[PDB]
């Protein structure tokens, strides 16, 4: 939720989430679900989004219905912000632990500092159980196992209720006398200096004494009960390891890409050149969380979200195998209701009518090439 | 605002102090309702994201039904409704016109 | 306006319960908007309650409405609780918001989304203005004690969340694991002294701002 | 001086100064000392220090007790700011000339524009002589040899003493009459316009005439005595030549690094893999100006500062030679008083408890590999 | 400040002009010392990095020992001590009370 109101050219041209997995789609309380995958940072990053020099790998969910146990970019734990490089592919893994029962729409997202959230595809995951059984144990370096669901809760309640009671006693010492307008009349008509007794000054210096005294004795007792404390640990971790990929043996050039206004399909003319050693076929076009597949070439077996999966949404006009060294110009239609549901047709309202995406080519064996395409997208009305 | 505005008291220059105190209490109930709507509109629902009617009706009621406010537009009580301490000082001085301020200034030696 | 004489203190006491409603619930909702707009989030999360930015910008920004309600009420009624009613209203209005919207609907735990403690600094401001009836001695001594007691007064709550944990190879505190798990979308005395020095200036400006809002003028 | 109050994680994770030399440790007046070495800019540069796009290679000293004759990054003279790249190793040389006698603690440092000074290791260098014998000759392009210790000094003294005397004469023309309160009484009680004579207006227009006239004739005389002048020469020099290094044939992975609170040692678990063609041994760990050495592998012969040199501070649990292709997991202790003296134990107060450093591996011949390690540093209390 | 404050002159309404001029000269010596401490505390030791006592004691001495300053708190002479031209104008007018200003206003025809 939240992705359909973002700009369609911003969704097409920031992050490409592919190879995504979900270890479970139905889970119990205190049980973990893992989300692995790869994300590519697009080379033509938009100027209206700030560059991902301070990015945070986040999870989209309606509040903590799962807790994030772990996050890894590469194979390295990332509890802080990271610096990602434009053009690089990274490998991520997020381990979540189920907290609230229901049916939740979980996204993988990236929070960029001057660009907000970049939301990936979301899966409905069902949590069964009751929230009372949720435990969040952690073990401190001082040798103590606490439960983070209720740790430091009675202490917080005590120290806020105490100071609220002291403030209410300070107001209520002065609100047992006539509050408004014997005193308004007493100040301007002379006697403003008999509205305050000497007993009132005794009580005020008692409050000022045993407020500072209570604060310093409470700080001393907190320092004695918790001798070992560290600061809050923050800082952007640069030095993320990009996924090192072989160069693709397929080169694709987009001649022109159009789309009907209104409609549910976009069109492309592609010049495809196989510089490999095996015949390729085009099996998938991924543009902005939506996967258009050719059924004769590729079938999805990772349980992708069905609202974002066009399992026969790719129509290639000549999808015979492409021999090595052979070049072919071909017409490719990407057609699904998710074009209109996820508001990719709302690129007509964007000040930059260009698209980006990934094409997936498959050999006769099953070896996959990932080609990154990018072109102007021209609307069609007449 | 139509039912409040056109129903202004014409002979406001000669009012009973008791009926003026009744209208002062009614205007203070209006200001209490405006304070409750200021609390509800701001302190709860801006932080769920984390009284124009009531205030202009109270301004109309003070301007029409009440002396001490018919001296023209009140500046703090305009800032309060188009933006309250100056409003309450003026409201208290409005209360201190009939007897309560030459009668309450004799209760200061018997009832503080 | 009243017939009897013991009725006159019966009437005004009633006004004492309706004006205390008109003060409070207007300096709750306007102090709360100011505190949310000027800070940002900045107080919603326990892993944002650090020793450098939180301790600086929280007592500087929040001395504004006490400085202007105190100058009204002490000059005008000799009522010395102008700062205490502001911090109690802000604390009540945001404790309701944490318990009924953060924990109540979003189910963030209340040990993660608790607010800051503000009552000792306001009692310092109030007792300094009442004992020494000047606003310049208040604006120096009480307005540096407002900003110098914020972190010592919040440390009995903040201190158990600073215990170090070795979490998956990294070093975190308990507040860092709280901010990491619950998914959303000598520095301390120097920061305390800078906040105490700037609170003098913010008290000095907002004293005269609340003097201008204390006017009782009429127009055309 | 000044380095022990900086943050320990900032000292570990900005610049690594190694291969440092000092040509002399005891020098006379008008004699030069050379400081050569290499510095590596760390890849995980901290976000609280600004990136070294405007850096200046400076010398730390208590005032000009030496004068900087020359500075070279690479082999290129750098009298201005430079742009350094993150991840690169550079070769520097600083030539100093001795000016003041004493015993001075000389550091090599880097001034980064939004991050202040990054101080390297400092050596005590003794200067013997008297400051009266110091000469600083330079030859101008107008064919004139000047001495910069006293050049333009009497001219500066003249032109400040002249204008101070003119200002004192202007004040003292008006301070021979009763200054305060015949005139305060004369202004408000009427006659403010007889406090100024016509002779006073004559003297004021004389001052206004022969102030502008003196200024323009002095500017004309300065332009006639110095016909050739250039602006001040400033500008950041990008295009520094990094030291091109071979890739290391040793790969080190830090499993976990801990340190006792309190203590004088840090610990490491390292998985070391020799991809070379000769057996290696670990001989040195450099972390933040401190060198922990293994005596059986490496001895220092460059005269490193003894407060920063742990000559037997590296304890490797298995420091036998590591054959090519062999992998070994090993426990490494870095223990010295310089951990506590130079306040590297004050990483417990840092908001980023991670360390960086260099390991040095030596073949049986003596060939040295420089491996750069970086890990989280976890305190130990119980 | 204890030895200065509690030693205020009680009958300040009837003072000799000569003893008032003696106290004016003593207050000006206090202000000279405050100027010297302002110079030393600021113009030298902030630039080595490159008077609260003396000023509040002078403010106490002017408030207690001296007429023309017992009219209440002086605003420029408060800004000078908690932060001097308005201070010297007030100090000069304090000097111009006894005779020096109806005597010095007759020396303007013999001694300028
Ligand atoms: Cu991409
Ligand atoms: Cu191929
Ligand atoms: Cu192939
Ligand atoms: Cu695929
Ligand atoms: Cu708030
Ligand atoms: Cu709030
Ligand atoms: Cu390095
Ligand atoms: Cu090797
Ligand atoms: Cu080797
Ligand atoms: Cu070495």
């Amino acid at each position: 939720h939240g992705e359909k109101s973002q700009a369609a050219f911003m969704r097409m041209r920031t992050i490409h989430w592919y190879d995504l997995s979900w270890s479970k789609e139905k889970v119990k309380i205190n049980e973990t679900v893992e989300i692995k995958g790869k994300f590519h940072v697009f080379e033509g990053w938009p100027e209206t989004v700030d560059e991902p020099d301070v990015a945070f790998l986040n999870v989209g969910m309606p509040g903590p219905v799962f807790i994030r146990k772990e996050s890894y970019i590469g194979g390295q734990l990332v509890p802080r912000s990271v610096r990602l490089e434009i053009g690089k592919t990274y490998d991520f893994r997020v381990v979540l632990k189920a907290r609230r029962p229901g049916d939740w729409h979980v996204h993988t997202m990236m929070n960029v500092q001057g660009g907000g959230p970049i939301i990936g595809p979301g899966k409905w995951i069902t949590v069964e159980g009751s929230m009372s059984e949720f435990r969040n144990p952690v073990t401190t370096l001082t040798g103590q196992t606490v439960d983070l669901e209720n740790y430091n809760e009675g202490n917080t309640y005590f120290w806020h209720a105490f100071w609220f009671a002291i403030g209410v006693a300070w107001i209520g010492y002065w609100s047992r006398r006539p509050i408004f307008i014997p005193r308004l009349l007493m100040v301007d008509a002379g006697r403003a200096d008999e509205l305050v007794s000497a007993t009132d000054r005794k009580v005020a210096m008692g409050f000022l004494a045993a407020t500072i005294l209570i604060v310093v004795m409470a700080m001393s007792s907190a320092n004695s009960k918790y001798p070992i404390t560290i600061p809050l640990q923050a800082g952007t971790m640069r030095g993320m390891k990009p996924l090192e990929l072989p160069a693709p043996t397929v080169s694709v050039k987009v001649e022109d890409a159009t789309y009907r206004v209104p409609g549910r399909a976009m069109r492309m003319k592609l010049t495809i050149t196989n510089h490999g050693n095996s015949p390729i076929r085009l099996g998938e076009f991924y543009t902005a969380s939506v996967r258009f597949l050719d059924s004769d070439v590729y079938k999805d077996t990772t349980g992708y979200p069905e609202d974002l999966l066009a399992e026969d949404g790719l129509s290639v006009s000549d999808n015979s195998p492409l021999a090595p060294g052979e070049t072919r110009t071909v017409d490719v239609t990407a057609s699904d209701a998710a074009w209109e549901v996820y508001r990719l047709s709302d690129i007509i309202y964007d000040p930059d009518s260009r698209f980006a995406g990934l094409l997936f080519f498959f050999d006769a064996t099953g070896n996959r090439q990932v080609v990154q395409i990018d072109a102007p997208l021209i609307p069609s009305f007449m | 605002w139509g039912y409040l505005w056109k129903t202004r008291d014409r002979n406001l220059a000669a009012l009973t102090p008791r009926e003026e105190l009744r209208r002062n209490f009614t205007h203070l109930v209006w200001l209490v309702a405006y304070a409750w709507a200021i609390y509800w509109g701001a302190s709860y629902f801006t932080e769920q994201d984390g009284y124009i009617i009531t205030g202009f009706a109270a301004f109309i009621y003070a301007k029409t039904r009440l002396p001490f406010f018919a001296k023209g537009i009140s500046l703090p009580y305009l800032v309060l409704v188009v933006g309250v301490m100056g409003t309450l000082t003026q409201t208290f001085y409005s209360f201190a016109q009939g007897g309560l301020g030459q009668s309450l200034c004799e209760a200061v030696d018997e009832g503080l | 306006a009243v017939r009897s004489h013991a009725e006159a203190v019966q009437v005004s006491r009633t006004i004492d319960w309706m004006a205390l409603f008109v003060v409070f619930f207007v300096i709750v909702g306007s102090y709360h908007i100011h505190a949310m707009l000027t800070m940002g989030d900045w107080d919603f999360w326990s892993d944002w309650k650090d020793r450098r930015l939180w301790v600086t910008v929280t007592p500087i920004v929040l001395v504004t409405f006490p400085a202007a309600v105190q100058s009204y009420l002490w000059e005008r009624y000799r009522l010395p609780w102008g700062a205490t009613v502001c911090v109690l209203g802000l604390l009540l209005g945001e404790w309701i918001n944490r318990y009924f919207n953060f924990w109540g609907w979003t189910y963030f735990p209340i040990n993660f989304v608790f607010p800051a403690s503000l009552v000792p600094g306001a009692i310092i401001l109030d007792t300094v203005l009442m004992l020494s009836g000047s606003y310049l001695f208040t604006a120096i001594v009480g307005a540096m004690g407002w900003g110098l007691i914020f972190y010592p007064g919040n440390w009995p709550i903040i201190a158990p969340l600073h215990v170090p944990v070795e979490y998956n190879g990294m070093l975190m505190s308990i507040a860092d694991i709280q901010g990491y798990n619950y998914v959303r979308t000598d520095v301390a005395p120097v920061s305390a002294f800078f906040s105490a020095f700037m609170s003098i200036l913010i008290y000095f400006m907002w004293h005269f701002i609340g003097r201008w809002f204390s006017n009782e003028r009429f127009l055309q």
